């Protein structure tokens, strides 16, 4: 008996994998969406930098 | 850029043996994506026009760039892997339908024969054929003992 609830109560979390998975991927969407804004900015920098030194 | 709490204990206890390989690898991504999004800042910061402007004597490069740079705007990645939200709702049915009514007609068995037993007589009460009846692995299978006593006597 017992160990059939506890299977009943492990159903509760069966779940989780899933938001876990959701929430690395969107993460790490917003990892490249940051990462090419950082990109961009640094080019251009650099760009301009190099007539700076000139 | 909601990011949900967890219990990775309990988490752990999700998948079967088979794909735990990948669970723990999936994890590790997980941990290392996070650490390095703690990293970085969240915006790269504005470009001195006014200073590069006054330093950078070019005719108009500068705010040529300036201009082109704010018109031009970054591609965001899409939503592709956000597809498998079905394995949750499929997973919730192996669990939640096909687990839950099986499990709970294995229950109600049990319970059925578990009151089944306070019911039995004191054994005081009892007679040879209640234990038969109650216990079938008491009974003497005559058929295949068909003479007394009906069970091997070394038995």
């Amino acid at each position: 008996i017992d160990m059939e609830k506890s299977q009943q109560a492990l159903v509760q979390k069966r779940h989780y994998l899933f938001d876990v998975q959701r929430n690395n991927i969107a993460m790490a969407l917003e990892v490249t969406y940051r990462e090419r804004l950082h990109r961009v900015y640094r080019e251009v920098k650099n760009r301009l930098d190099y007539h700076i030194s000139v | 850029l909601a990011l949900k709490t967890i219990d990775w204990v309990a988490f752990g206890e999700i998948i079967p043996r088979n794909q735990k390989a990948v669970a723990n690898s999936l994890k590790s991504w997980n941990e290392t994506l996070t650490s390095r999004l703690a990293t970085l800042p969240e915006k790269p910061p504005a470009i001195d026009w006014a200073y590069y402007k006054a330093n950078v004597a070019k005719a108009g490069l500068v705010d040529d760039f300036e201009k082109k740079f704010n018109a031009l705007k970054v591609p965001i990645p899409e939503d592709k892997y956000t597809a498998q939200v079905d394995a949750e709702e499929k997973e919730d049915v192996k669990s939640c339908a096909e687990f839950l009514t099986q499990s709970k007609t294995r229950i109600q068995e049990y319970e059925k024969e578990l009151e089944k037993m306070r019911n039995i007589i004191p054994f005081d009460q009892m007679t040879i054929e209640d234990l038969n009846e109650v216990f079938p692995e008491t009974k003497l299978d005559k058929k295949k003992y068909p003479y007394w006593p009906h069970r091997p006597i070394e038995t």
